[PDB]
């Protein structure tokens, strides 16, 4: 069968409020095969964030949760860049408060 | 509530670059994910993944142990002969995916269990409901049918998923009792955005719930609007709750007569919220 | 509790 591109989301776990604490993820879904590079960046340079056990849903497509600790304010950029056998060139989506 | 599970997910993957494979395989009950084990670890045993699964004493981890290691063994082996069924390259790097599990009926028995395969993410071969005869996909897949039906495997199953599978599923649910067999309901909200044309995004949140199975909808006058909205895949917080949003574009000054719906266990009965500035 | 026989395919 056909290759499955991931489907990614980045977001916060609680509402962003600059200088609190909270925690930056990653949530990458959908694809096979399930060799995957799922980096966190920081003004485009790579976070050391911790990654998920590998699993699956029940059509067999894969998904893994990136995360780490972080402290938003209002200069900093943060992205997620996805590399997968269906992907030309990196996906990268960008972190922003409303979505 | 929903019916409760237990159920376990396994991935193997050859690596004919090193002649080996790589194991790993993932426990849930619920939305909860419990132990795990990587055969690539070095000195490698099924490690607890929830605070509540630590209680259980060495002969637990000692069997479960042995029993997922035999299996990472099986699986090494059933990725050689699939390679052959198919007559595929010795160079390639393939995947077989294994998941078994059972559901809790209200009752107390077994609602339902399942023992299913698939080899480069196609279904490959699978138990019937009944427990007792097994489907294949393909002319590979019948060979494997046709060994498991000559080994008594059904009868094998049917013993584990009637017995062991819902009895260990009634013991975690007790031991996690706290956690497991309580649900926290939605925060709900709706935020408006400027948008591209001289239309405005209304997205509409649910924040901090569990289980994760939950439906939100938007309606204008009654009448539901999916065919323009979009929906995001339902998405972990990080600290055992979910998140999921609704969003469409409406027209500017129109903004109140939009309504978005929401249902989950954990609510008392259905809501409706709107753009409330 | 982990199932305790792996078939051969």
């Amino acid at each position: 069968m056909v290759a499955r591109p991931p489907k990614v989301q980045v977001y916060s776990r609680h509402p962003a409020e600059n200088g609190k604490p909270n925690y930056l993820n990653c949530y990458v879904s959908g694809f096979h095969p399930p060799q995957i590079e799922i980096d966190l960046l920081k003004n485009g340079e790579k976070m050391n964030a911790e990654q998920s056990d590998l699993s699956f849903s029940k059509d067999w497509s894969f998904y893994l949760l990136v995360h780490t600790e972080f402290t938003p304010n209002a200069v900093d950029q943060y992205s997620c860049r996805v590399k997968h056998v269906t992907l030309d060139k990196p996906k990268i989506v960008k972190w922003d408060r409303d979505h | 509530m929903g019916p409760h599970s237990l159920s376990y997910f396994s991935t193997a993957v050859s690596r004919p670059d090193r002649g080996d494979s790589r194991f790993i395989a993932v426990g849930y009950v619920d939305d909860t994910q419990f132990v795990r084990f990587d055969s690539d670890a070095p000195n490698p045993r099924m490690e607890p993944r929830a605070p509540w699964i630590q209680q259980e004493g060495q002969e637990y981890w000692d069997r479960n142990t042995r029993n997922v290691m035999g299996s990472a063994q099986i699986n090494r082996v059933n990725l050689k002969t699939l390679r052959g069924y198919y007559n595929q390259s010795e160079a390639g790097s393939h995947t077989l995916q294994w998941m078994y599990g059972c559901y809790l009926g209200p009752d107390g028995l077994l609602l339902r269990g399942y023992d299913q395969f698939a080899y480069d993410g196609a279904d490959y071969l699978a138990l019937n409901e009944d427990l007792r005869s097994w489907t294949a996909a393909d002319m590979a897949a019948q060979i494997s049918k046709r060994k498991w039906e000559a080994a008594d495997a059904a009868e094998h199953w049917r013993s584990y998923l009637q017995g062991t599978c819902v009895e260990s599923l009634r013991r975690y649910l007790q031991m996690g009792k706290d956690t497991l067999q309580r649900a926290e309901p939605p925060k709900t909200h709706v935020t408006r955005h400027p948008s591209s044309d001289l239309g405005v995004t209304l997205r509409c949140w649910a924040l901090g719930f569990h289980p994760k199975e939950i439906s939100l909808t938007w309606q204008r006058e009654g009448q539901d609007q999916s065919q323009d909205m979009e929906l995001v895949e339902t998405r972990p917080s990080g600290d055992g709750t979910f998140q999921k949003w609704a969003a469409l574009v409406v027209p500017p000054g129109e903004e109140q007569s939009y309504t978005c719906h929401v249902q989950h266990e954990g609510l008392q009965e259905p809501l409706t919220l709107r753009w409330d500035p | 509790e982990f199932e305790d026989l792996t078939f051969l395919a």
